[PDB]
């Protein structure tokens, strides 16, 4: 329901490496920036096969 | 008898027929050998149906037809032949893509044949 957004929001700091500084600050930086979605298709996931009735439900 | 019909009639006329027909057949498709008789004549009337073109409602009913096939005397396996020869059909423009889911001589000649009256 809710997660890591507030984290990121909040730990803007110290969340990968810092031992050696000048990396430590680029690692971090870009897990703060997370890497923007791809399908999957259906009979692929929770309760498959609904999701071939979810391509049947559109001929008005 | 109707399947020639069906075949061969007007594409314009099977529209107005089977617009008349949506829910006639919706609420029917839904001894026991009578219904089993109807559901045959019900799949070989909606597989042609849908062969020219894809109301609101015409979502829905392609499901109810694919379980009819599933179920796991020789009427029965007619019926399994019904129910999977309609989804064949229904599958054409849905799932189009892959994973389809398992004179004058002449006219007194005529004016003769008319005056004998047989040709």
């Amino acid at each position: 329901n809710h997660f890591w957004e507030i984290v990121v929001q909040d730990g803007i700091t110290l969340i990968t490496k810092e031992e050696a500084s000048g990396s430590s600050v680029t690692a971090e930086e870009a897990k703060k920036f997370l890497a923007k979605d791809k399908p999957s298709g259906d009979t692929a996931a929770v309760f498959e096969e609904g999701g071939d009735v979810d391509d049947l439900l559109d001929m008005i | 008898s109707l399947l020639t019909l069906l075949w061969h009639c007007s594409l314009d006329a099977l529209r107005e027929f089977f617009s008349t027909i949506v829910v006639d057949a919706i609420d029917v498709l839904k001894t026991f050998d009578t219904q089993i008789t109807k559901k045959m004549g019900y799949y070989k009337i909606l597989d042609v149906m849908y062969s020219r073109l894809p109301n609101e409602l015409t979502k829905t009913l392609i499901k109810l037809c694919y379980d009819a096939f599933t179920e796991n005397l020789e009427r029965r396996r007619l019926y399994h032949c019904a129910a999977y020869n309609c989804a064949i059909s229904v599958i054409c423009c849905v799932f189009n893509e892959l994973k389809f889911y398992q004179s004058t001589l002449s006219e007194e000649m005529s004016q003769f044949d008319f005056s004998t009256g047989v040709q």
